[PDB]
């Protein structure tokens, strides 16, 4: 499978850009984070990021430290994403899904059995949150020898050295970072210099994310160059906002995606 | 790429976000400078005499060996500035923060010690000091809390997570990946991404080479072990490290069993945990059987860490260091035993390395064996824990 390399493939014959939702999994709960996964797609995402809740999310802020507590709540576990993961790819056989996990998750019982059980499951991509490059062999081997793209953060303050080692070493997609600091829609500039030279250096696609929460902010990542963007905190905003109202979450849910998906074309 | 090894054999590593990565390596060759720099050097030696107190006296207590054959020394870092060896590595770090040209500390505190120490040395050398604590911790902690806020620091009760030391641990790694320009992350143990396992062992080295000196000074030849208790590793790795190469000195850490190894309820992550990546580093910890981090327990607070610094596991690995554990109880009779026989009151984090030296003196009495304790800290803050404990069981 290569579903980024066809995704793009086909959003490059459309002279379009990648609209990307991130949330977590099991937020509020298994059944309405099945259905809040199933509208995204509905409403037009074209991939997927999938947060597995864990204890400690040090690269999240408030909004999406809410969630995994969220998920706790509902007796989330990583064996029941999972089994989420395989049935989300059992209904939407294309679409590229990309899960953000911490390192401890994947290390814990293995970190081969981590990524064979994402190919598995279906699984494109992993990013490992507090897993540098410089930390990241056995990561990336382990990732590529399952068919799952390592995806690594490209930081606002690259230098040269940093862009040859993401370029090289990530697949699937550059996650093009577009500040310092954590996760949030709270705080949001993407540089023409670090989409040109990842092009130059053969990199994947890049997808700008953190901060994303405008359909204006899709449009002129799209054209900076990057191929896309993606949005989290926004997106678990409405959740958030909406939780005593499972129905009406799905419904604006729905119109905030379709919104950003648009500014992609 | 690092100037110096991350590592020590499968443990340790820089385990952050990739944003933080550029404050790490800033870090490592401000160090690397500094450690090769006699005017950083005479500055730390000045602070740390004529502010801190050191060097620091080693004790030998004759009350209570009498009758076996054990000698033992205590070092005393419960008389240095602020009653614990944390003030020696604060006092290192906050000078790195002043070489780097940062203005501002971050630092996190469960226990309130680590705080308390950030803000004693931000106060004296002009940080700005903001200190993150796990509100549950300010709630048990408030005389630490007002100590810190008395020397001018700001205390952040941190709401997220379980509310204690590694919730604070995240929010002060949340706030550096933002601010490291204008602020230096003041860590409060040998463990944590590299380069602090090696700073912080490297800035409490004195402990070690104050004791070698003076026990051969007073004895003629090195102790048979040095014991010092484990909770992130500092005061353990300060003792062990001029020892090292002493291959007939014992280095013996001890972790505390809270309620018992078998009960659960412990703090003992090196002997009973399992390895796991989180708090910027491979090693030891406390966790869940699906990988998330979980609570330790001992009546110490400042035992009360899940993971352990990577030198200790690696030190275990190979044989050079040995760990145990000492229980509650243990360590409130060795609390009791030094203030009636020794007139000295000891940190309750310091009662279990007593504790574990008066189990090798009462088990083998007649082993000649010459021991030292790293006394870290003075237990006038645990007397009302002591109070307490002592009242609910009718003593
Ligand atoms: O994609 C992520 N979050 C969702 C989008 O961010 P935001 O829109 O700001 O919530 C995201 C990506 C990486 C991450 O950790 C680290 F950067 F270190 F790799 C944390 C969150
Ligand atoms: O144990 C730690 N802090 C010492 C607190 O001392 P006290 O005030 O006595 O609780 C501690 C702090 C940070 C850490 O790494 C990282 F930053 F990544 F989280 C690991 C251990
Ligand atoms: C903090 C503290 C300890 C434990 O921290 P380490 O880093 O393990 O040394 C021990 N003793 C005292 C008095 C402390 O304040
Ligand atoms: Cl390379
Ligand atoms: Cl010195
Ligand atoms: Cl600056
Ligand atoms: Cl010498
Ligand atoms: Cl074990
Ligand atoms: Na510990
Ligand atoms: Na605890």
């Amino acid at each position: 499978m290569e579903r980024y390399e066809n995704l793009f493939a086909q959003l490059n014959d459309r002279r379009e850009g990648a609209f990307v939702p991130f949330v977590t999994l099991g937020d509020p709960g298994i059944e309405q984070s099945l259905k809040i996964i199933d509208t995204l797609i509905d409403a037009g995402a074209d991939a997927l990021e999938l947060g597995v809740p864990f204890s400690d999310p040090l690269a999240d802020g408030p909004t999406i430290q809410n969630a995994n507590l969220r998920a706790f709540a509902a007796g989330v576990t990583p064996a029941q994403c999972f089994e989420m993961l395989a049935l989300i790819r059992e209904k939407h056989p294309t679409i590229p899904i990309g899960l953000l996990m911490y390192a401890n998750l994947v290390f814990n019982n293995g970190i081969d059995a981590f990524y064979a059980r994402c190919e598995q499951v279906g699984v494109d991509s992993v990013l490992v949150a507090d897993v540098p490059v410089e930390e990241s062999a056995p990561f990336r081997q382990a990732a590529l020898r399952h068919n799952i793209a390592p995806i690594f953060i490209c930081p606002p303050n690259a230098d040269d050295d940093l862009l040859r080692q993401v370029a090289s070493y990530g697949r699937g997609y550059t996650y093009l970072l577009s500040r310092s600091g954590v996760t949030g829609a709270e705080n949001r500039l993407p540089l023409h210099h670090l989409i040109e030279k990842l092009k130059e250096y053969h990199a994947a696609p890049a997808l700008q994310g953190f901060g994303i929460s405008s359909p204006e902010q899709v449009s002129a990542a799209v054209r900076a160059g990057a191929a896309g963007a993606i949005s989290g905190s926004a997106i678990v905003k409405i959740i958030e906002k909406n939780l005593a109202s499972p129905k009406q979450m799905l419904a604006e849910l729905r119109s905030f995606v379709s919104a950003m998906k648009a500014a992609s074309r | 790429t690092t100037l110096l090894n991350p590592y020590f054999g499968e443990f340790g590593g820089m385990y952050v976000p990739q944003i933080l990565m550029p404050a790490l390596n800033q870090l490592e060759e401000a160090f690397v400078s500094a450690q090769k720099d006699p005017e950083f050097q005479a500055q730390f030696a000045d602070l740390l005499k004529n502010y801190a107190g050191r060097p620091t006296a080693l004790t030998k207590c004759q009350n209570i060996t009498a009758g076996t054959r054990t000698t033992l020394y205590l070092k005393r870092e419960d008389l240095l500035h602020g009653g614990a060896h944390k003030t020696n590595q604060v006092l290192g770090q906050a000078l790195l923060a002043k070489r780097m040209g940062k203005s501002e500390i971050i630092a996190e505190t469960g226990a309130g010690q680590h705080g308390v120490a950030s803000a004693l040395a931000s106060a004296l050398l002009g940080l700005k000091c903001r200190i993150y604590m796990g509100a549950k911790d300010v709630e048990r902690q408030s005389p630490n809390v007002f100590r810190m806020r008395l020397m001018g620091a700001e205390v952040i009760p941190v709401h997220s997570g379980s509310a204690t030391l590694k919730d604070a641990c995240n929010e002060a790694l949340r706030d550096w990946s933002g601010s490291y320009e204008t602020a230096h992350y003041m860590l409060g143990t040998a463990a944590g991404p590299h380069p602090y396992p090696t700073i912080v062992r490297e800035f409490q080295r004195m402990i070690g080479e104050e004791t070698k000196a003076q026990i051969l000074d007073k004895e003629g030849r090195l102790p048979d072990a040095v014991i010092a208790c484990v909770g992130g590793g500092s005061n353990a790795i300060g003792m062990f490290a001029d020892f090292i190469n002493d291959t007939s000195v014992g280095l013996i850490g001890v972790e505390p069993g809270g309620h018992g190894i078998e009960t659960g309820e412990h703090g003992a992550p090196l002997k009973h945990g399992r390895v796991g990546i989180y708090f910027g580093m491979k090693a030891p910890m406390m966790q869940t059987a699906d990988g998330q981090i979980e609570e330790s327990y001992s009546i110490s607070a400042g035992l009360d860490f899940p993971s352990v610094g990577p030198q200790h596991a690696y030190l275990n690995s190979i044989g050079r260091a040995d760990y145990v554990s000492i229980t509650d109880d243990e360590a409130l009779e060795a609390f009791k035993t030094l203030c009636r026989h020794e007139g000295i009151i000891p940190a309750l984090e310091s009662s279990h390395a007593l504790a574990h030296a008066l189990k090798m003196m009462r088990e083998q009495p007649e082993k000649e064996q010459l021991l030292v304790v790293n006394l870290s800290g003075r237990g006038d803050k645990d007397i009302f824990t002591v109070h307490d404990i002592l009242k609910a069981r009718g003593e």
